[PDB]
């Protein structure tokens, strides 16, 4: 980046981070594989 | 040394005391799917045996006039044995194949059959914009014959087929020839019933001839299926 | 000066291009970053969550009544209740879902894809039902004889109420892709049936008609490719208020 | 087997042979070898340190020209009474269209590459000048939603990938990777791409880049405009497997390897080879 | 900024350039590559593979009869057979070969050749054959005396079917080249004979006419330099379909 | 390479390895010089 | 991106220029070199070798008598023979040489030139002859007292056949240059002549008239300066089969 | 040269080597300076 400011940039593509389980697993009790859920 | 040789599968062996060595697609040799190139994710089946053993198609009669035969493959086989069943009742296979090619004949008779195993064999058809039709193209067991061998009925040339794996049979030097074959595709696994992977054929360069004793002298194929594999289970089609 | 020349390309206007641009406003300061709940970073996030299909898409079922299928408590065996096409790349049960969105965004697909079905009858209904998964190659199967060759879970009604079939990724390719044409052979990802396994079984006081909700979301082994314009979504006209943005 | 060749093979000074059991200019065909017999074994050799280079024959070289794939004029004009295309046009991507590059790549079974495409504009008066219009060229994948008007709204690609290019610029580039879902393209399919049995022959969809939908920007001019495009596709980055034998027979459609042949030799069906008077009249002998 | 100026080219399509180029869609993952037998990284390997020579190219030839040249018990003693022209570069029994095809790809060309033949008679059938290569400068010899004292190979019919003749690069320049005269001096290669060395001789049963199938290709010594638009493939119209892409 | 994919970049002309005998030789048992293919 | 501006001269196509341009053919392989006998790398190289005056470039005299000065046996003393003007800029008996003709590519020169005469009559002819070089000023001496006082060199005939005259390089300034102009201060370089130091004496069976061949080189102090079109070449019309290379 | 092949390089005008005397003095016996050269 040749411009004085940074949010002048080319794009960002590098962000890997995930974190699916605030979407698909957003329980208090994380639920363990093969035990009944409801116990 | 190199002109004898037998082969063993399954149940199933056979001996040639006229080979010419024999030949190994691209230098290869067939093998099982490895982790690092698989894509369906289900447990294969790997029936061995049942499967990876030499099946006898009918033979064909070599003629004065013959133009030349030809096999696909898994086609051809989709209706044979086990390895028939397999095909049957899963989506996906893959596998290699051993191709062993009978003829004799007499020191008295001549004639040179070009045996050659053609990746990804797409017929053309003659004289017409309309493309080959799904019965012009599968065969099954029986096999098809050239319409016009001499451009390979592809619109190329049979001169030039020699840039495929091949063996000739030449009968006054040996009687069989043999291919082995390794999976042949740009995906690791695929759906058997719609897609041929090689195609044999087996075409008379320099036809049949002799002045002795008169006798019908046929051409026979053996196929053995090598490293078979399966996946996507369901019922049979 | 440095000597320089042109290349083709030059001065065109890609819309995916990558570059860097001249800023409008010099020395601007933007306002500092706080922390908000839920930042998504990639769209595989989005779909791993499993969302409503609508099987029951027929005509007379209006709105709501098209995303639950109703069991009845049946007088004959083995009887099949209802099958889902499978792409989630056309028009279909599949289609209005976060999975199927969001895919519809792209061309080319991988992974394994779950259908969870959790049964909304009474406490006192009892049951058990056979889900398949049956990979291409020929016609949807009809009777359960058939359906039960190929992958499938039997589910027990009981306090867990909900079953997960697991429809694996089984393909010759590593991708496969949508093109219009449902019965390709790099599109096709085969069939979902029904069946009761026993029978639904309730007694007087409940009702004798039940409701599944089917749900379906991608694993983590999922990944899409091409990104194109979503199919879902069109204009032919302007919006209401879309001139008078010039007034 | 595997080894680094930059020059062509040297040659070693050979001397008189005479010993029994060794038979080096004697083959076998039929194992389907070619002939080892070397230079040497064949005749008496000089020693030659050869320094002739083989990179014009890499494949990377022999396939990486940016060859002609697609030509499409079309009227630029008020298309009111129209029934044709109007300022704009649609093509399925695909490479047998023009045969210089069709016989190239049908040199082989399989290859992965990336493609460079080059789109040239041209414009005629259907005389007062030629206006320096703006295209856009959108990539629309196969079988996937293409425009129906040339002010459609599909235009507004807001996920599609549009160039836009005006005809005084250099002709417009980009590169499309390799987009196959397979591990390589399938130059050649034995098969049928459908679950059914009237699926179309040899045409594997998996093979197929996409759409490429270009339009006119401009509004239409008071006079018409003859208005020309052509693409170039350049492959580099290649893998190549199994070559095949090379196409003899005119080619017939871009569905399928169908042959006729010429009416008369060469490349006729009968014969591909121009004819001479026998076997042992020799063409072009020196007199 | 930085100061520049455009050299002459500016803005130029060579189609033979190589440079980068914007690439169409962004974070695009191409499928993971797999081994697949037969990979071919440079031309000179596939001409290297023998294939047929057209040697039989006359009227009344048809199809396959082309690629054989047959053979007969002769009355008479050293026999002319057949001649092969030689330039692998113009229309002859050498053009529609692996090494003849890729080679028209090509204007230059240096290297050995080697011609191999099969004889295709019955297992009774005996002979002696003499291939003869002449180096240029005169007319094609039409007798044994005459070709003998050329480069050759005596060929003794037996248990190992096949021949070959080489034809080594003996040129006074390092390449040879087209320019559609066969007479040049950069382009003759000289000729091909083949005389009975004493007879074909066969049984009463046995076929007393017997075919040889003659095959060539280039030596690991060969080199093609530039590249050229192939004369054996050309149109004059669309091909059918080919506006229906358009459709 | 001043783009982001590496798909981008310019040809690659370097590759000179090379294998003829998957094609000229594809024989199980290796052919010896001089030596008679059949026995 | 980088920011730029294009400079005057931008796009601009100067035949002198020096700069990289796209390669045709990538990958091309040209010819190895090969050691070949006789290579010249520096133009001076090429004029250093000395070359036939033409003298005698008078009416009458045809072809190769132009070549040489014939001398007879005298019956005066002090004799004039010839003379010969020095511009190697201009037309005159210098300028198809070696160092006229490659001068003559040039606009500006220094160094010093070097004429040779070798005398071509019989073994028993005898003689002495002054050369002489008369550095600018004056007009050119016509009796041997005058151009005595220059540089010179008295001529002996005998069995070394050839004289040297050396004419060093003597000017005001570094370079001396053409401009059409044989007078100016800046081009003109002086006289040589030649007159009889004795006589030419021969028996009576020897030719009394015998012929000198002189020439004339640059010597390795020499340099050329500020490439030209030649004026020794032109053209009005195309050359024949001109066209014909269209056809 | 930026681009890859040699031969699209810009001139090369470093070559000040010479050897004159391949032209001017192509005599088997060199010439002595001062000495009668027929002797
Ligand atoms: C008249 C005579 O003595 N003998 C002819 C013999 O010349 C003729 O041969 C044809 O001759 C032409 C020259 O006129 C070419 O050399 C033909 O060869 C090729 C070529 O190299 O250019 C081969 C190539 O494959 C062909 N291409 C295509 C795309 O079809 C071209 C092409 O037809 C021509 O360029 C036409 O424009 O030709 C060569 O065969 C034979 C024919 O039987 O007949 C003798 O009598």
């Amino acid at each position: 980046n040749f411009y004085k400011d940074s949010y002048a940039a080319s794009a960002s593509k590098q962000d890997f981070s995930q974190d699916p389980s605030k979407f698909t697993e957003p329980v208090v009790e994380g639920l363990k594989a093969g035990a009944p859920v409801l116990k | 040394s190199d002109r004898v040789l037998q082969l063993k599968l399954g149940n199933s062996a056979i001996v040639t005391q006229e080979a010419a060595n024999y030949c190994c697609a691209y230098g290869e040799w067939p093998n099982y799917l490895p982790d690092h190139e698989a894509v369906a994710i289900d447990k294969p089946t790997q029936p061995e045996t049942s499967t990876d053993r030499f099946y006898t198609l009918r033979s064909v009669k070599w003629e004065s006039n013959s133009t030349g035969w030809w096999w696909k493959l898994p086609d051809a086989l989709n209706n044979i044995g086990m390895f028939g069943q397999n095909v049957q009742y899963h989506y996906l296979y893959r596998s290699g194949f051993l191709i062993h090619v009978q003829c004799n004949a007499t020191k008295f008779h001549q004639g040179a059959l070009l045996v050659v195993a053609i990746p990804e064999h797409q017929r053309g058809a003659h004289d017409t914009t309309t493309s080959p039709g799904f019965n012009d193209i599968m065969k099954g067991e029986r096999g098809g014959t050239f319409n016009h061998p001499y451009v390979l009925d592809d619109g190329t040339s049979i001169a030039c087929a020699t840039i495929f794996p091949h063996q000739w049979i030449n009968l006054r030097t040996n009687n069989s020839a043999t291919i082995v074959l390794p999976w042949m595709n740009v995906a690791p696994m695929d759906f058997p019933l719609r897609h041929n992977q090689w195609t044999l054929a087996v075409i008379p360069v320099v036809p049949l001839g002799t002045r002795t004793m008169s006798s019908v002298v046929p051409i026979t194929v053996s196929i053995a299926p090598m490293c078979c594999e399966f996946n996507g289970l369901r019922h049979a089609i | 000066g440095v000597p320089t020349y042109l290349l083709p390309g030059s001065g065109q206007f890609l819309t995916t291009d990558d570059h860097s641009s001249a800023p409008v406003l010099p020395c601007f300061n933007p306002t500092p970053e706080m922390h908000i709940p839920g930042q998504i970073r990639n769209m595989l996030e989005m779909i791993q969550v499993e969302s409503m299909m609508e099987i029951n898409n027929t005509d007379g079922a209006n709105g709501m009544e098209r995303l639950r299928v109703d069991i009845s408590v049946q007088a004959d065996l083995d009887q099949l209740l209802f099958n889902i096409p499978l792409d989630i790349q056309l028009d279909g049960p599949l289609r209005n879902t976060l999975v199927g969105n969001i895919s519809r965004y792209y061309t080319h697909w991988s992974g394994s894809l779950e259908m969870t079905f959790m049964f909304c009858g009474s406490f006192m209904a009892t049951g058990k039902l056979i889900l398949c998964y049956t990979p291409p190659g020929g016609s949807c199967p009809t009777t359960r004889e058939t359906a039960m060759l190929g992958t499938h879970i039997v589910w027990d009604f009981g306090l867990q109420s909900s079953i997960t079939l697991i429809i694996p990724w089984i393909s010759g390719s590593h991708y496969r892709m949508f093109n219009s044409d449902a019965k390709s052979t790099n599109a096709n990802v085969g069939y979902v049936t029904c069946f009761m396994q026993t029978n639904l079984i309730v007694p007087s006081e409940s009702s004798d008609t039940c409701s599944l909700i089917g749900f379906i979301a991608a694993k983590d082994d999922f990944s899409l490719r091409l990104m194109r314009d979503s199919p879902d979504i069109g204009q032919s006209n302007h919006l209401h208020g879309a001139e008078a943005a010039y007034q | 087997v595997e080894s680094i060749i930059k020059t062509a093979t040297d040659t070693v000074k050979s001397e008189i042979n005479a010993e029994l059991g060794v038979v080096p200019s004697l083959n076998a065909v039929e194992t389907g070898a070619t002939s080892n017999t070397e230079p040497e074994e064949a005749i008496q050799t000089r020693t030659v340190i050869n320094q002739h280079g083989v990179s014009e024959t890499l494949v990377e070289n022999f396939l990486g020209r940016a060859a002609l794939v697609s030509k499409k004029s079309f009227e630029y004009k008020n298309h009111a009474s129209s029934s044709t295309h109007k300022n704009f046009f649609k093509w399925t991507i695909n490479t047998k269209s023009f045969v210089q590059l069709r016989r190239k790549l049908e040199l082989f079974t399989y290859l992965r590459f990336d493609a460079e495409i080059t789109i040239l504009t041209t414009v005629a008066v259907n005389y007062m000048g030629l206006p320096d219009l703006t295209l856009q060229a959108m990539f629309v994948p196969t079988g996937a939603l293409t425009p129906k008007e040339q002010d459609s709204f599909h235009w507004q690609s807001g996920s599609n990938a549009s160039v836009f290019f005006k005809i005084s610029d250099p002709p417009a580039r980009m590169t499309i990777p390799f987009m196959c879902i397979n591990s390589a393209y399938s130059v050649f399919y034995d098969g049928f791409a459908g679950f059914e049995k009237n699926g179309l022959y040899g045409i594997n969809p998996a093979d197929t880049i996409g759409n490429l939908c270009v339009r006119i920007v401009n509004e239409h001019q008071p006079v018409g405009f003859t208005v020309t495009v052509r693409v170039y596709m350049k492959p580099k980055h290649i893998k190549a497997w199994a070559p095949r034998p090379p196409r003899t027979m005119p080619y017939m459609s871009i569905a399928n390897a169908n042959y006729k042949g010429r009416d008369t030799a060469p490349n006729t069906l009968n014969a591909i080879i121009g004819n001479r008077a026998s076997v042992t009249t020799m063409p072009h002998n020196i007199v």
